[PDB]
C-alpha cells in the first residue's frame, strides 16, 4: 500500500 | 565488521541498519542471496537512487554519499547517479501492489515501456501471448510477475535491477525469465538480482553477495565472491575471507555415497485417472507409491499438479479411475488462509504436544522453520510466510502413511527453503514416511526426492502425469523442454546449472543428458 510503491511501479511502466 | 564508515543506513523508526552495498558491472550479472530482513531491497532502493541513504546518521544528499564512497568503485556510479547520467530500471519486490498503481490494459502497458523494440520477443520469452489483452485487476500474482520483468527487459537503460524476480513464477517461467534477464548482460549492460531460489541465482549470476546479519535488526553485504564460491560458502554457512560463521551448521547436499540405494516395497499404487473441470482435462498414468520414499512433483502450472493432489487427498474426486486406499494423509494445502482464533502454540500443542517436546522435533523441525519463535503469535496474524512455516510444521507433526506437501516454498525466504528440504526429509527417514512434494525450486526438489513425476501439457487447456520415474530420466525428460543443464558440484553435491553457451552445456545437450546426480 506505502506511496513508495505507487512511485516505484509507474517508473517502471509509464 | 561493524564498521562506522560501512554503515550505509539505518532506518528511524526500526533502528534496522545496513552495512555496505553489493557492486554493479557493465557486462556482469551480480547476484544478492540472504534471509529476508537483511537490507537486500534496501541496497536495491538506494542504488536506484529511490533512497538516499543517510549514512546511519542525517545525510540527505547524493554528496555526503560520493564522500562517503570516497575510494570505492561506486564513488563514480554515485556521482552519474546524482547527476542522472544513469537512472538504474527496477523490478521491484512488490508486484502485488501493480493493479494499485497502474490501470488498463497489458499491452497498453508494454508498449509504453518498449524503448528497444522488442516487443514481441519479450512477449514471447516470457509467454504473455494470453495475456495481453487482459487488464491489471484480472491479473495473477504470477502474470503480474511477467508483465514487471517484461516492462524492465523492454526499457533502454545501462543498470537493470530485479528485487526477487522467481516469486509466483512456476520451474519453467522462472528459469526461461533468468535466460531472459541474463541476455542484458551479453549486450553490455549491468545487472543486479536478488534471488531466494538458488538454482534460479546460480544460473543467472557471474558474482554473488551474501548478505548476513539478524532479520530485523542489522545486515551485511559480503565481499563480492565467484559464483561457486559464493553459494558454496553460503551453504557452508561460513563466510572465509570475512571470517564469519553465520550459521552454526552447515547445509549439506548428497554425495553419491550417502544414499543406499534399496528396493523398496510398494505402498500402494493407482491406476489411470482423469479429471475434467470442463474444457480443462487431466490424465494421470498408472503408478505407484513406495513405502519410505519421498516424490518430488514437477511441472508448469495450470497442468493439474493440485489436482492430482487433491485426489490423493481425498478432497477431490477423480472423474474416471478409481483410489482404493486405507492410508491416512496428511495434506498441506497450496494455498491457505488462517482461520483459527489462538496461537501458533495452541495450534501445534493439540495436534501432538510429545512432538513439541522431543528434541528430534526441536532439532529437525521447530528450531529450523523459526517456530519456537512463532509460538505466541495469533495464527490470523501470521503473514504468507509465517504461516506457510507453520502449516508445514503442523504437516509433518501429524501421524499419517502418507504426507503430500503443495508448494511449500512459496513465500520462503532462501535460508527457510533449505530448513524446509532438510525437516521434510530428516523428519521422513526418522519416521519411515511416504511424501509427495509439489516443488518448483529445483535445489528443494533435488534434495527431498528418492524420485520423480513429470507433469506436461498445456496450462488451463490439458495435462498429463507421467509415472514416477527416477531423477535422472525424470530431471531430463523436464529439461529437455526448457533446453538448460545441470551439473554437479564435487565440493557441496549441489546441483550447479551451465549457463547458455557454455561448454558443459553443450557437451550435455549433445548427449542428452540435462541432470547428474
Ligand atoms: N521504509 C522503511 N521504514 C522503516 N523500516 C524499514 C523500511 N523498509 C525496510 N525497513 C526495515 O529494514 C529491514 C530490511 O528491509 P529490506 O531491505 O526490505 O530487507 P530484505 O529485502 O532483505 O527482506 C526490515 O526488517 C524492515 O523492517
Ligand atoms: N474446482 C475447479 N473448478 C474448475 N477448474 C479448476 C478447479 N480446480 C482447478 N481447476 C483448473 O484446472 C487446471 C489445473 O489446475 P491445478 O491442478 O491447480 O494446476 P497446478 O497445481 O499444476 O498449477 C487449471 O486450469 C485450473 O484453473
Ligand atoms: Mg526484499
Ligand atoms: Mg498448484
Amino acid at each position: 500500500s506505502e506511496e513508495e510503491a505507487l512511485a516505484g511501479l509507474s517508473a517502471l511502466f509509464g | 565488521s561493524h564498521l562506522e564508515e560501512d554503515c550505509v543506513h539505518r532506518y528511524g523508526v526500526n533502528a534496522f541498519v545496513l552495512y555496505r552495498l553489493p557492486v554493479v558491472k557493465e557486462g556482469m550479472v551480480v547476484g544478492i542471496v540472504g534471509p529476508n530482513g537483511t537490507g537486500k531491497s534496501t541496497a536495491v532502493k538506494i542504488l536506484a537512487g529511490q533512497l538516499i541513504p543517510n549514512l546511519c546518521g542525517d545525510n540527505d544528499s547524493w554528496d555526503g554519499v560520493i564522500r562517503a564512497f570516497r575510494g570505492n568503485e561506486l564513488q563514480n556510479y554515485f556521482e552519474k547517479l546524482k547527476n542522472g547520467e544513469i537512472r538504474p530500471v527496477v523490478k521491484p519486490q512488490y508486484v502485488d501492489l501493480i493493479p494499485k498503481a497502474v490501470k488498463g490494459k497489458v499491452i497498453e502497458l508494454l508498449k509504453k515501456a518498449d524503448e528497444t523494440g522488442k516487443l514481441e520477443e519479450v512477449v514471447k520469452a516470457l509467454e504473455l501471448e494470453n495475456v495481453l489483452d487482459r487488464e491489471i485487476q484480472h491479473l495473477s500474482g504470477g502474470e503480474l510477475q511477467r508483465v514487471a520483468i517484461a516492462a524492465a527487459l523492454l526499457r533502454n537503460a545501462t543498470f537493470y535491477f530485479f528485487d526477487e524476480p522467481s516469486s509466483y513464477l512456476d520451474i519453467r517461467q522462472r528459469l526461461n525469465a533468468a535466460r531472459a534477464i541474463r541476455r542484458l548482460s551479453e549486450e553490455g549492460k549491468s545487472v543486479l538480482v536478488v534471488e531466494h531460489d538458488l538454482a534460479v541465482l546460480d544460473y543467472l549470476s557471474d558474482i554473488i553477495h551474501v548478505v548476513y546479519g539478524e532479520p530485523g535488526v542489522y545486515g551485511i553485504f559480503s565481499q563480492p565472491k565467484g559464483t561457486r564460491n559464493g553459494i558454496n560458502e553460503f551453504l557452508r554457512g561460513y563466510l572465509k575471507d570475512e571470517n564469519v560463521r553465520f550459521r552454526p551448521y552447515e547445509i549439506k547436499f548428497t554425495k553419491t555415497g550417502e544414499r543406499v540405494e534399496i528396493e523398496r516395497e510398494t505402498l500402494v499404487t493407482y491406476p489411470r485417472l482423469v479429471k475434467d473441470y470442463g474444457s480443462f482435462r487431466l490424465e494421470v498414468e498408472p503408478g505407484e507409491i513406495k513405502k519410505g520414499e519421498v516424490i518430488g512433483i514437477v511441472g508448469p502450472n495450470g497442468i493439474g499438479k493440485t489436482t492430482f493432489v487433491k485426489m490423493l487427498a481425498g478432497v477431490e474426486e477423480p472423474t474416471e479411475g478409481k483410489i482404493e486406499w486405507d492410508l491416512t494423509v496428511a495434506y498441506k494445502p497450496q494455498y491457505i488462509k488462517a482461520d483459527y482464533e489462538g496461537t501458533v502454540y495452541e495450534l501445534l500443542s493439540k495436534i501432538d504436544a510429545s512432538k513439541l517436546n522431543s528434541n528430534f522435533y526441536k532439532t529437525e523441525l521447530l528450531k529450523p522453520l523459526g517456530i519456537i519463535d512463532l509460538y505466541d503469535r495469533e495464527v490470523n496474524e501470521l503473514s504468507g510466510g509465517e504461516l506457510q512455516r507453520v502449516a508445514i510444521a503442523a504437516t509433518l507433526l501429524r501421524d499419517a502413511d502418507i504426507y503430500l506437501l503443495d508448494e511449500p516454498s512459496a513465500y520462503l525466504d532462501v535460508e527457510q527453503r533449505l530448513a524446509v528440504s532438510r525437516a521434510i526429509r530428516h523428519l521422513m527417514e526418522k519416521n519411515e514416511k511416504t511424501a509427495l512434494v509439489v516443488e518448483h525450486d529445483v535445489l528443494m526438489i533435488d534434495y527431498v526426492s528418492d524420485r520423480l513425476m513429470v507433469f506436461e501439457g498445456e496450462p488451463g487447456k490439458y495435462g498429463r502425469a507421467l509415472p514416477p520415474m527416477g531423477m535422472r530420466e525424470g530431471m531430463n525428460r523436464f529439461l529437455a523442454s526448457i533446453g538448460i543443464t545441470f551439473r554437479r558440484d564435487p565440493d557441496t553435491g549441489r546441483p550447479r546449472a551451465n549457463k547458455e553457451g557454455s561448454v558443459k552445456d553443450r557437451e550435455q545437450k549433445e548427449k542428452g543428458e540435462y541432470y547428474y546426480i
